[PDB]
Parts: C-alpha cells; structure tokens; sequence
C-alpha cells in the first residue's frame, strides 16, 4: 500500500515537526517594564529571540551570564566549582586557617588590648 | 487615672529607628544611620523624647558633651563594659557571697524530703554507695545533721559551701540589675510618667531611665550612650542567661564529682566559659552592631566539630571548607557595611583602627579556638555547647534596609521551558490520582477523559494506577492534561473559632496614615486624616481582630462563603500588605506581613481548607547512601506565578471553586507594599494622599510578584514534594523526603551493592556528587536557584528537629531548654500559681531530657525558695500583701503540727501538694510517669509520702501502730468538712475530674468569665450580644438537663457537653479571659482598669490562704473519732472526697488507682515471682548512652472498636463527622436511658437536619460492651509515655503474665480499675533511676502488685430520664454556633 | 492491518502528548495581568460553584 | 473495520480540541485593547443566556 | 478503504491549519513592535468560536447537577 501509507508519513512529518516546535518553547514570567508604571504580560517565544533579548538587555535580570549558558544545556562555571571534589578557599579563609593550625601560643594578645 | 503596668522580660523586638530617631534629638546630630528619620526628627520632635530632654540632668550631660569632654558611644560598648564589671569593693562582695550561701544551703534542705521519701520507697536504703574536712566538724556537723538526714545530701551540702568567684560576678550582676528594674516598676506602678535617675546602685555608672528611653553616662571613662528600654531588658536577660549557665555547671559538677551518673552528661570548666563569654563581646564591641553577622554564622563551626567524629574524610574536608569559607565571607560583608553605614555620622571616630589595620583575624582565631577547646572532642559538649547561640543580646534590627535586599531578589523576570512546568504539574496530578486510589478505592472523576492514549484508558476503567519505577518521563506531559469535577465541599458558615486571634491587623489602605504618630507626619496628611475618618466604618478603623469583630455592625454568617465565590477579593480597592519588623531571631532575617481583616478571613480559609483535604495525600508533610540537607528560607521569593499556580489550579478545580488557592500572586503585584513601624514613617511630599502615587523610597516599593513569608506555605511544602518526585523520576534512585518547613532533608539509596568498583565507600560520595548537580540543575531549571551556603551533603549524620543523633543514640541540649528561669516567667499581671507551675514545667523538661534528676530537683528548689523568700517582698500591684498572708499560713501550720521554727513550716511548705494550696508545682509521680486518669489519688499519695519524713514510716506496708498521728490527723481532717455543693453538673462538666464545695482553688477564668460576659452583652456585633444576654440562664438548663439520672458518669457529661452548641461560645469567652486587658477592650487603651487589679490581688490572696481553709485546726474536738491506719485502701478515700465534695450518691469511673502506691519494689525472686517482671537484655555495668537490642516503647492506650458503614464521606465537612462520632458515642453510652428514642431525635434534628432513623445509617456502631474501661474523649489521658527519653527503653524487656495469673485467678476474665500501661511505665523509670542513685543497674526487678486498692469496674446501667425540653431550649437560645444543616441534596447524593 | 493499528497509536499518543503541553501552557497563561481585565474567567473556564450560584438567581 | 472508524474519530475529537485550545491562546495574546472589553462583554452576554435558557 | 483516505485528507489539513496557528502565535508573541503597531485589528470571528466553545462547557457542566437536584425531588 503506497497512497494509503505516504499520506501517514506526511501526516507524522508535520506532526513530529509541530512536536518539535512545542518542545522548543520558553517562557517568560511576567514582571514590570522599565519605567516601572505598569506591568507587562507573560510572553512567550522561541528559544533564540529570547537569548539575543538577554544579550542585549530588553529585559531586567539580575543575572544574565548564568541564564544563556543554561538555556544552552552547557554546566557553567560555578556550577563545577559547586559540584567538585573540594572548594577553592579564600585567602583571607587561608589565613583564619594558617592562624587555626600551628598553635605556639604566638598571639600575644591581650583582652584589654582588644 | 489607670496604671501602666511593664514587661518584666523581653518579650518583643529591640528597635533600631527607635534608637535613632532618640539620639537624633538629644544630641542634635545622626546617631546611628543617616536617612530621613534624623529630618523628621530634629524638625519635629516628639513629645516624650522633648521630656526627658527637658530634665536637667541630661542638659548638664549635653553641656558637657559640646565642650568635648566626653564622646559619644555605642550601645554595644556599653554591653561590654557592663559585661566586665571589674568595680567591686570587698563589702558588697562579701555580702553577696553570704547570700549566695544562704541561698544555696537553704535550698539544698528543701529538696531532701522528696529525696528521703523516695530512698525509703525505693527501698534503696542500703547498697548506696573539703569535704570530708568540713564534715569532719563539729559544730558544723550538728548544725547540718539538725534538719538533713540522707549522708547523700550531707556529702554534697558540704562540698557546695565555698562557692568560685564568676558566680558571684555573674550574681551581683544580676542583682543589681533587677534591683534598679523594679525600682523603676513599682515607682511608675505609682506616679504616672516617671523617670528613674540613679548614680549608686552599680558602682560607677549613671542611669536615667524610662518607658521611652534610657540614657547610660560613666564618668571614669567619660562615655555616654543613648539606648531604649528593651536594650536594657536585653542586658538584664543576658545577665540571667549568664548566671543560669553557671549554677547549672556548678550543680552537675559538684554531683558527678560525688558519682559519675548523678549529674548531667556534659562537663565543663567555667574558666573556659568566663574567657568565652568575654572574647564573644570583644567582637561585639570591635564589630559594633554587624557582628552579630559573625556570631550567626558561627554556627557551622559546631556542625564540623560533629562531623570531625562522625564522618569519613572527603565530607569531612568539604564541610570544613565550605563554612570557613562563610564565616570570612559574613566578616567581610559585615566590616564593608558598617564602614559605608558610620560614613557620615555622630560616631565616624568611634571606628578601632584594628578593623581597616587588618588584625581581626588574629582574635577571631583566637574565639574559635577556645570553641573547639571548650568542646573538647566529645559528642555531649559539643551538643549542649549549642546555648552560645543565646547568650549574647539580640541584635538591634532596622527596617528599612532588611526589605531592599528583598526587593533586589524579588521582582525580576523568570524563564522556565514548558517541558518543566509540564512535568511538575503532571507530577502533581499524579500524586492526587495516587491519593485518591489508595484512600478511597476510586479514581477521581474527569471530565477531559477523551485526551488518554489506550493504555491509559486502561487504567482508568479499572480502578488502578500505575507503579513509579514503570512510570517514564514523557507520560507525565500526557497526564499534564486533565480536568476534574468538583469532589470536595466547601463549609459555608464561618468558623469563628479558628479566625478570632488577639493578633494585630493593618488598616485599610486610606487610612493606614494613622500608624504613625501626629508629630511625624505633615499638616496635610493630617487634615486628610481628619476629613477621611468619618467615611469609613468604625469597624474596620480598628488596630486589633478582637475589636474588628467586636464591632461589626452588619456581620453576616454567609458573606464569607459568599465573597470567595464572588471574586470581590480581587482587583480590590484598599487593599496594603505592610510589613512589620517583629519577626525574632539572632540573624535579621525577615519581617513578617500584615493585610486588612478580610483578606486575612480568605487565606486563614484557604489554608485551612488545604489542611483539611489535600495535605492528607502527601504522608511526608508535616544500597549506595547519601542525605542532603536543604535550608529552605529565601524559597518563597524566588516563585513566580506561573510555577505556583499551574499546581495550585488542581486543587483550585477540586474544589470547584475559581481562583482560591492562587490569590496570592493574582492581587499582590499591584498593591504598594510599605514598612509600618512608629518611628519609621517615609518621606511623603505634599499633595499626595494615597499610597498609590507616592514616589517609591528606601521604604515602600510596589510590584512584589513572589511569596511572602509565612503565607502559603504549604502549597510551597507540596510543590517541593511533587518536584522531588519528579526528580527521583529522572534519576533512577529511591528517594525520601522529609520537609517541617524549616529545612528539607531528600535520603537517597541506589542499588549498586555489590557492583562496586575497588572501594567500599567513596562510591556512594560520587552518588552524593552526581544526586547534587542534578538537584542543582533541576531547582534553577524551575526557577529557584540553589546556593552553595544552603546545602550540604552527609552519609551517616542528620541534623533533624535541632536534635543531634549518632548512631541511634540521641544527645539533649536541656540547658538551652532551661536558660531563662526567673521569678515571674511565663506570667500574666504577675500571678502567682502561674509562675510556680512554669518553673516547675521548664526544669521538670530538664530532667525530661538530660537525664538527671536530683540536679533538676536542686536547681527547681534554688529558684522556688528565692521567689517565695527573697523576692516576695517587692511586688508590683500590692505592697506587702502577700507576704503577710504566707507568713500566716506558715504559723498556722506551725501550729497544727508540731514543727519547731518557721523555718521547718516552710520546708513542709514547699513540698506540699499545689491542689491543697501548697507550694509543690509538679507531684512525685511526674518524675516516675507522665499521665494518669485522676489527681487526686496522686495528690494525697503524695502527701502522705512527704508526711513520712517528719514521722518514721517503713512505707512497704501500713504499719498498725503509729505513735506520732501527724499524718493520721491530717487524713481525718481532710475527710470530713461541710458540705456547699452549686451548680454541681455544669461544673462536673466542664472539668471532669473537679472536686468542688471550695476544697480546691479556682483558677483565673472561671472568675473574670462573669466580667467578660458583661462587656460581652455591650457589643454592637449582633451575634455576640445575643450569645452574651443569654449567657446565664442557659447554664441552669445545661445544669437540669442530666440531674435526674442517678448514676453519674463525669466524662459521658463531657460528651454531652461537646456535643450541644454551647462549647463554642465557653471557648470564645474564656479566650478572652486570658487578656491582662479586660472590661477595657472597647476604649483602646493600652493601660488597665483598676477594679480588674483588685478581684487579681483578692483572688491571689485568697488562693494562697486557702490552705486553713482546707485544713482547720478547729476540728479537733469538734470531732475526736479518727480513722484507723488497720487498712486505709486509698483509693477509698479519694472517691469518698470526691463523692461528699458534690454531695452526689455514687460517682464512677473517674478514680483510677495510684500505680507508685500500688506496686512494690523487689529484686530477689521468689515462690510467688508474681507482678511484672522487667529485665535489660544487654549485658554492661551502666547501660547510659547506650543504645539495645529492643524497638523502642510508647504507651499506647487501647483503642475502642467500630464498625464503619459503607459510604463516601468525601462529600461531607470535617465539623459534620466530628458531631455524628459524638452522637455516636452518645448513643453508644445511652442505651439504658429510657427517654432514648426522643432524646436522640431532639439532639439529631437539632444539631442535624436528618431525622434520627435515617441518621443512624452513619452512625459508626461500637462493638465495646465496656466503655469505662474503652472510651475516647479530649478529657481522657491518650498514651502513657515513660520519663526517660525513647532511646533508653530500648535496652530492657517486660513480661506481665505472672500478675496475670493472679489477677484472672480471682475476679476472672473482667476488666479491672487500674491501667496497665504505666505499670512497666514505672517499671522503667524505676530501673534509670535505680541505676543513677547506686550507678550500677540492676539486672531484674520485679513488680507485685497490691491486691487491696485494685476495685471492679462493670458497666453501670443508668436511670432516670433526661428533661427534653430545657435541651431544647439550650439548643435554641444559642443557635449561631450549631454546625451546618445537612441539606436535602447532600443526603441524597450520599448512597449512590 | 497490523501496521495500521500501530502507526495510529504512535500518533494517538503523539497527540495527546501535544495536547496536555498546549493545556499547561493555557493555564499557566493567564497571569496577574489577564486578571485586571477579568479576562480569567474567559481562558480557564467556568466551574461548577459559580454556575450553580447562577442557578439559583435563575429559579428566583 | 470497526477499530478503525472509532480511532478515526478519537483522533477527530483531539484534533477539535487542540484546535478550541489553539484558539483561545491566539485570541487572548494578541490585542489587549480590544480583548479586555469584548472577552468580558461576551463573557456577561453568556451569563445573560445562561440566565434566560434556565428560565 | 477510499474513505479511509478521505478522513485522513481531513486530518492533513486540520494539521496543517495547526501549523499555521503555532506560527502565527509565536511570531505574535514574538513581534516586539508587532503587538501594538502593526497589530491585526482582526479575529472578532474567533471570539464568537472561543465564547460558544466555553457555552457548550458550561451546559456539559450545569447538566450534572441538574440530575442531582432532579434525583432529590423525585426520590
């Protein structure tokens, strides 16, 4: 059967196609304008005018180097450093510590001086 | 002329505007930050701030100050000085050294009748196992062996004579203190706007003080601060803290130096203590008011500490890191934010140089290394180690700057990928279908039932669901699209109980001007004010709910369930949600919201309708391993509308109605959201008059778009538990949640045992890893993102309930529990009887938890004999009153007995029983088991044991002879009395277990209800007026309708009771009764009436005289026949006492048996081996911290059995239930009632719209021939828990056959008075504290009983007829408050 | 015939997978803003309580 | 055949769904100008016709 | 058998118009100057579709009830 069969090939092509295109969707929340006077609705768009609206500030965001590397599937920065086998310290953290360990009484410290 | 009566304690927030818009004025400059309230200030002064300005002193102290002679300060400066008060001469300190000894020795003497009487009936007589120096006196020696007779006391007494010297630091401190609070009190209790200005009470320093402000001047130092009237609350509360810590250590230390169990589990050295103190306000000072940031963050010190004992190296290391790395990063913030606050400012030299020098460092390390020595590597240090959290004050808030941080987080734009809220809806709509199948056998009715793939439709037509572990990802997005029919009714009466609340409300929007004072705000504002007033209602320009109900002129039953069904909440004109910053805790945290009264009616209503129905779907609410714990505030905000709503639409539909449970995000991003403090008005312009256009500040913003705290959390709490199935689905692990809505702990387990790669561990770390970053992922995929300072990641350790447990062993923080205990803790206008029943609650929790008893015994009887001996003397309302009256009662019963001095009165004083005016707050059953049916029995067991120290007694049987008849005189004087018997049913009904005829003390309700009921009838709300006309009479008929029934049983009253409508109106009155405030509400006025003071302190001195009353010693020859001691069952004497208290002819099933009289201690098995048997299993010398073998024991009373019928109780409200299970039991008790038939259909047609016939297809029929014996009512004790914590029961193991035999040998296969669960109640505390008192734990005991005291029980039958009519006419003349009809339609769409 | 049940399943469940997305997006499409309009009411439907409501109006 | 026809109209019914529910997503975003008065007329002229079709 | 094809001639172009709508409606919503200028003035027809599709749910609703309340008279 060829007729019968191409017209349900044709029939799964656009409906794949539209399957597609829903799971490609982004969503905006709703929020207000700039020159706060009123609130703007929830938009809802493709995925890439979206990015290239974060990229070039149409929107406010707290954050927006974290928003497209997310967006594209890729783990940033701080996420690595958040998931890692130990977290870099602070200097001023390395000195508390250097001050921690190596007790020989090298304070000199005295209560009424502080 | 009415009195202002002050707080004794905190009890509120500290300010920091106020503090400022002070200082702004006395010293003519900014004091703390500069902002507006500095203009509004200096501009427009306020009155009181005028006042204490205008004293002279404070104008010398400013005329000093211009010239630069002294310099401005701190308020935390001063803490620290005051800390380290090093200006004490020798006289004062050794005058507080002698009463610090007194206080001691007088308080160790009271306690050893409670621990004599306990030796003697433990029979633990034997086998007991500087100081010798000091016994070893002679003089010394006698003085002590005249009124201690226990060589366990003797020891210890002796030991504790020489007391360390920061307790009396610590002491005179407190002292002081409190001297110069009441001082102020009792003067302003007497002249009216009074200010207390002293230079000689504490050595050095000059207070001017008062109710608006405080003024702190030291001259050796040439400082001045200004500061407010909590600050000075908060130092004296620090100061107390300070002295209770120490005297507990003291205590525990001086005991386990006598043995190693009596004291508490921790050890300290206070010396250790003292420095740690000290160093902690070193940084308080260096950090002015920022460093209550590093104090916080502190806490994750004592976290690691734990794991450093309880975990493997890589979490190890990686918690260690992660809070270093807090605790510097909350330093940095903290010195950057104060250099930037103090820029331009009063105090821009106050700033030490070691701040920008960079040598902070040095004593931070210095701080947290005597931390870690004070832990001293050992779990229990470190976990009572947590009251540092305490200690110190609480920080001085400011609002402002606590919501821009909240407004930078909060409105700001989201995006989200549908296949997200898909799925986490589809999650959630999975859970209910879960729900309802497993509940009710059935599968929720749809109306979208066409959109289902085959495979599903196969589902639904057989009532099923599928697994988790089959169920895939994208099946999920297909169950995303569904709709519901309405499943669930909506109550349609409001229920007034659960929505009055003395709680504070805000103005409607026009008017909410009326916040701030008339000084602070402009002329125009306030002739707008002025010109608006009359507009609006006078209810609703009310500051308070008790008021805004109270003066509801047109209150209808049926708006509420009108208005939510109508959307008038929505797009509403007055509608402001302003935040208050009263909110409490060590970090600032948050501030907590306030709306109009309406609004506040629709969430209380949609939260409750939540807690109803839905929440009962998700049981969570409230072999690779990893638990991950999550703090869960700063969650709220980072929802938006759509997250929230697609899930919260479910149940929106469920319901039936629109737009219910999603107001929140629908109404709050238009209205103007304003802080409202007094003191804290924002910069308004002119010409604006509304919120609506007023320019946005450092004050109010506008467009929130976000949770605010506190509301709708458990929405939150179900959208979290949907989101975490969701990610169990995509990862493929077992998944547990526990959330309490504080911190949410996710348990993961994955089989991959035994397919591990070269380590047994270190696997289940790359599980924790892995689970992480997808956690992670999932949260920001939503919305929220995660931070790094809120997770953490353990194996083998949960922090749960801020309660430690290892190894399924548990550590208490009791002395966190027991920091503040003081003389009026916990009170009211100063009672009495209160405060003695707080004190002994809160110690009785210490040797709940820590477990040890005799130190909480001496540390209750140290702050008892204070608050009766010392501090009696300086009471607020009246003089000397009271203290004349006890010293009565103590030569009264110096005179009845034969005691030597007042001094012995006063022991006898204290340990007698508070039921017959004593001084006792809590019995000696409550150390041995915690409930029991009847008090009375306990009450006169009690007193006879506290009798048996002054007379010799063997108190293993009754001995026939008694030479001295103290305690025999005392038993025939409490049985016979006259008899005065009142309302006697109304009364046995609303406390079940009541003696009556004035033997027992009234407490405060029952004597201002009469007040209350009177300013009641003057109300212009309809519904209260009438309810309180018809207050009276109504208890006549509620006291005629049972009388004619002869036999009585109390709690069947009890169920009559709750079942009529008349409960509801007692609960909203003797609510009202708890207020200071009464018969002043409607003048709103803050200060009291006068006569309301008088029926207190006649009250107060009648209850405390009550004991001649009780105990005349007239009756001496009037009646000379006394009762024998041949037998003397107890039991007896307590339903003889009860039975002649009411006059009645027998009253039964109230008086279950004294189990600690009944039972007898024994260790050596004999012929007989009879009564329970408890042995431990495991095998050790102390079993203390040990966990056994055994599942734990909770007492779990029997429960009653019914036969449900077969019905869908879906479509029915929780009231409705609840009264068709009381007549349930109603007609279950009332079979032999001979009116029955008509009785029942009167209370069935009245309560109920059905008829009875028809009503009993619901009825739940009881199988239970017994119902003394099996019966359920909130009256009856429900479990019988034991004393000791669960984790100890563990260890032993119980077998009660043997008292079995005989008690089915005689009296067989019956039911029996007493209970049986805390008889190996008493069997294991009896065992723990066997095992403290000789510290080597028995290896069995075993319980025979007394077959004397154990009476029958049968089920009575009843005559006499009830009076149908006056039921009748109760049930009609308060009609508002019956639960809703049952309609016509709901009873016939029931059976279907 | 075989393949012809099969292919229409395939797109009987594709639709319906389409369907619920299209839903939640309707749902979570009406927003605080639709609400000042009263728009609402339009988008997510009519349920029950309300109608009835209606009802009794209707019989008096 | 039988199984055929009925999943022939099924597949009809989701497809008038989706269609109604494409058409409310369309009409509601496009112009609020318009929308914020018609939708909400529309929406009292139906209860109007509720209220006399009970009647 | 043919009219096997017919129906699916129908889906064909029932999707198709699916398409068109799911353009239409992202490229609206889209449009940053397109909602307001340039906006279609249009779709008073789909109104009347929309409005009468929540007509017929509201009958498929009130219709339940009324079996209730018609049951409680009669029983």
């Amino acid at each position: 059967n060829d007729n019968i069969t191409a017209r349900l090939d044709r029939i799964d092509e656009k409906l794949s196609e539209i399957l597609g295109m829903l799971h490609t969707l982004v969503v905006a929340s709703a929020g207000p304008t700039s020159a706060r006077d009123g609130i703007r609705d929830a938009m809802v768009g493709l995925r890439e005018e979206m990015i290239e609206k974060i990229r070039t500030e149409a929107l406010m965001t707290n954050d927006r180097l974290e928003a497209m590397a997310r967006l594209r599937n890729e783990e940033s920065e701080k996420m690595a450093k958040d998931t890692s086998d130990e977290v870099s310290l602070n200097p001023t953290s390395e000195k508390l510590n250097n001050l921690l360990e190596g007790n020989d009484s090298d304070n000199d410290l005295s209560l009424e001086d502080f | 002329a009415n009195v202002y009566l002050t707080d004794s304690y905190l009890k509120g927030v500290i300010s920091f505007s106020e503090c400022n818009a002070l200082g702004s004025y006395i010293f003519n400059g900014p004091y703390l930050k500069n902002d507006y309230t500095n203009l509004i200030s200096r501009q427009n002064p306020l009155i009181e701030h005028m006042n204490l300005k205008k004293l002279n002193i404070t104008q010398s102290l400013i005329s000093k100050y211009h010239k630069g002679e002294i310099k401005l300060e701190e308020p935390t400066y001063f803490q620290s000085l005051l800390m380290t008060y090093k200006s004490m001469t020798s006289s004062e300190q050794i005058a507080t050294t002698n009463l610090l000894k007194k206080i001691i020795r007088r308080a160790i003497e009271i306690s050893d009748v409670k621990v004599y009487a306990i030796l003697n009936k433990l029979g633990l007589k034997e086998k007991d196992k500087n100081q010798s120096h000091l016994k070893a006196d002679k003089n010394h020696s006698t003085k002590q062996k005249d009124t201690i007779k226990t060589t366990l006391l003797k020891k210890l007494m002796c030991s504790m004579q020489h007391p360390p010297s920061w307790l009396i630091h610590w002491f005179n401190l407190y002292t002081k203190l409190n001297n110069i609070l009441t001082q102020y009190r009792s003067n302003e209790v007497k002249n009216h706007g009074f200010t207390l200005i002293d230079n000689q009470t504490l050595s050095g320093f000059q207070f001017i003080l008062n109710q608006y402000g405080c003024i702190v001047y030291h001259k050796e130092l040439k400082r001045i601060t200004v500061t407010t009237y909590n600050q000075f609350l908060t130092w004296k509360d620090i100061s107390l803290s300070r002295l209770n810590v120490c005297l507990i250590t003291w205590i525990s230390n001086c005991l386990n130096t006598l043995n190693k169990s009596l004291g508490l589990r921790c050890g300290f050295n206070n010396v250790i203590l003292t420095q740690l103190f000290l160093y902690g306000d070193c940084i308080l000072k260096l950090f002015h008011n920022e460093g209550f940031y590093i104090i916080k963050e502190v806490e994750g010190f004592i976290m690691s500490l734990i794991l450093n004992i309880t975990e493997e190296d890589q979490f190890r290391k990686r918690f260690y890191n992660s809070m270093l790395n807090n605790i510097t990063d909350a330093a940095n913030k903290a010195q950057k934010n104060l250099l930037s606050r103090v820029c331009h400012t009063l105090l821009d030299k106050t700033v030490s140089d070691n701040i920008i020098n960079g040598r902070w460092i040095i004593l931070l390390s210095k701080f947290l290394k005597l931390i870690k020595l004070a832990g001293d590597n050992n779990l229990n240090n470190l976990s009572e180690l947590y009251f540092l959290f305490r200690i110190f004050g609480h920080p001085m808030v400011d609002e402002r700057q606590a919501m821009d941080a909240v407004k930078i987080n909060c409105n700001e734009t989201k995006f989200y990928l549908l296949s997200s809220l898909s799925m986490l809806r589809g999650a959630f709509i999975y859970r209910i279908i879960k729900g309802f199948v497993n509940n009710y056998n059935r599968w929720p009715t749809l109306r979208n039932a066409i959109v289902l793939p085959l495979r599903w439709l196969t589902y639904y037509k057989l009532n099923t669901y599928p697994s988790l572990l089959e169920l895939t990802e994208r099946d999920l997005i297909v169950l995303s699209g569904l709709r519901f029919y309405r499943e669930f009714r909506l109550p349609k009466k409001v229920d007034l109980e659960m929505i009055i609340n003395d709680k504070a409300i805000s103005p409607p929007k026009n008017l909410i001007w009326t916040s701030f004072p008339r000084n602070y705000m402009p002329s125009h504002i306030q002739n707008y004010i002025e010109h608006e007033k009359l507009k609006f209602s006078e209810s609703d320009k009310s500051r308070r709910v008790l008021e805004y109900y109270l003066r509801d002129n047109k209150f209808n039953e049926c708006d509420l369930y009108n208005c939510v069904v109508n959307q008038s909440y929505l797009n509403n004109p007055n509608h402001v949600v302003s935040l208050t910053g009263k909110e409490r805790e060590l970090s600032v945290g948050r501030m907590f919201a306030m709306q109009p009264g309406m609004f506040r009616q629709v969430q209380i209503l949609a939260e409750k309708m939540i807690a109803e129905n839905i929440l009962q779907f998700f049981p969570e609410s409230l072999i690779s391993k990893c638990s991950i714990i999550t703090d869960l505030s700063k969650f709220n905000q980072a929802f938006r509308y759509e997250t929230s709503c697609i899930c919260s639409d479910v149940l929106d539909e469920l319901h039936g109605v629109q737009s219910l449970f999603s107001w929140l995000h629908l109404t709050i991003p238009h209205v103007t959201i304003i802080c409202t403090y007094r003191h804290a008005p924002p910069y308004i312009g002119d010409h604006i008059v509304d919120l609506n256009n007023v320019d946005e500040q450092s004050g109010l913003y506008r467009y929130h778009m976000g949770g605010i705290e506190g509301w709708c959390q458990k929405l939150w709490t179900i959208e979290a538990i949907s989101l975490l199935d969701l990610i169990s689905l995509k990862g493929k692990f077992s998944i547990t949640a526990l959330i309490n809505g504080d911190n949410q702990s996710i348990d993961i387990s994955k089989p991959i045992r035994l397919m591990e790669g070269q380590t047994h561990a270190q696997a289940d770390y790359l599980l924790a890893l892995n689970s992480l970053k997808l956690l992670y992922k999932e949260y920001a995929g939503i919305g929220h993102k995660l931070k790094g300072t809120e997770t953490y990641i353990s194996r083998d350790m949960q922090f749960m309930s801020k309660t430690i447990q290892h190894n399924g062993v548990y550590y208490p923080a009791s002395i966190k529990k027991v920091l503040r205990v003081g003389p009026w803790i916990n009170t009211i206008l100063d009672d009495f009887k209160v405060s003695l029943e707080s004190i002994g609650s809160l110690t009785q929790e210490l040797e709940y938890r820590g477990e040890s008893l005799l130190c909480s015994l001496i540390f209750r009887n140290v702050w008892l004999y204070n608050q009766i001996a010392l501090q009696l003397k300086n009471h607020a309302l009246c003089n000397n009153k009271l203290y004349l009256d006890i010293l009565k009662v103590l030569k009264h019963l110096k005179t009845f007995f034969n005691l030597d001095n007042i001094d012995t009165a006063l022991t006898l004083y204290m340990n007698l029983p508070m039921l017959f005016g004593g001084g006792d707050p809590n019995l000696l059953y409550r150390s041995f088991y915690r409930r029991t049916p009847d008090f009375l029995t306990e009450a006169i067991v009690h007193s006879v044991f506290i009798l048996s120290y002054y007379t010799n007694h063997d108190l293993k049987d009754k001995l026939q002879d008694l030479s001295d008849d103290r305690l025999n005189k005392f038993l025939t004087c409490i049985i016979t009395f006259d008899k005065n018997p009142n309302a006697e049913f109304v009364t046995l009904m609303r406390d079940p277990q009541a003696l009556g005829s004035e033997r027992q003390a009234k407490i405060t309700s029952e004597i201002n209800r009469l007040a209350v009921t009177e300013v009641l009838s003057t109300a212009p709300n309809k519904i209260f007026s009438k309810s309180a006309q018809h207050y009276t009479t109504t208890e006549i008929d509620l006291n005629d309708i049972m009388q004619n029934i002869e036999p009585t049983y109390p709690h069947g009253l009890r169920v009559v009771y709750e079942s009529l409508p008349f409960y509801k109106a007692e609960k909203i009155v003797n609510l009202i009764s708890g207020t200071k405030s009464i018969t002043n509400i409607l003048e709103k006025t803050s200060a009291i009436d006068l006569t309301d003071i008088d029926r207190a302190t006649e009250m107060m001195r009648k209850n405390i005289t009550l004991l001649i009353r009780i105990l005349p010693l007239d009756c001496n020859r009037d009646k000379r026949e006394i009762l024998s001691m041949e037998n003397l069952s107890i039991t007896e004497l307590s339903k003889y006492v009860r039975e002649r208290s009411w006059s009645l002819s027998n009253i039964v099933g109230v008086t279950s048996p004294s189990i600690m009289y009944t039972m007898d201690i024994k260790y050596t098995t004999s012929t007989i081996s009879s009564g329970i048997i408890i042995e431990k299993y495991n095998v050790n010398s102390l079993t203390r911290g040990e966990r056994g073998p055994t599942k734990p024991w909770v007492g779990s009373s029997t429960q009653e059995k019914k036969t449900m019928p077969v019905y869908n109780r879906q479509v029915l409200t929780k009231k409705q239930r609840d009264q068709i299970d009381l007549l349930a039991k109603l007609d279950w008790v009332y079979a032999s009632i001979d009116n029955k038939d008509e009785f029942m259909e009167e209370l069935s047609i009245g309560t109920l719209g059905l008829t009875y016939e028809k009503a009993k297809k619901l009825f739940p029929q009881y199988l239970s021939v017994n119902y003394l014996h099996r019966l359920t009512v909130s009256s009856r004790p429900c479990e019988f828990p034991a004393s000791i914590p669960a984790y100890r029961t563990t260890n032993y193991h119980f077998d009660t056959s043997p008292i079995n035999r005989i008690l089915t040998e005689k009296y067989g296969d019956e039911d029996i008075d007493i209970v049986f669960q805390n008889c190996i109640s008493f069997g294991l505390s009896l065992m723990s504290v066997v095992e403290q008192f000789t510290n080597v734990c028995p290896n069995r005991i075993i319980l025979i009983p007394k077959l004397n005291e154990i009476h029958l029980m049968k089920p009575p039958i009843f005559t006499g007829d009830v009076d149908i009519h006056k039921l009748k006419q109760v049930i009609q003349k308060q009609h508002m408050f019956l639960p809703d009809k049952i309609s016509l339609t709901q009873y016939v769409e029931l059976f279907l």
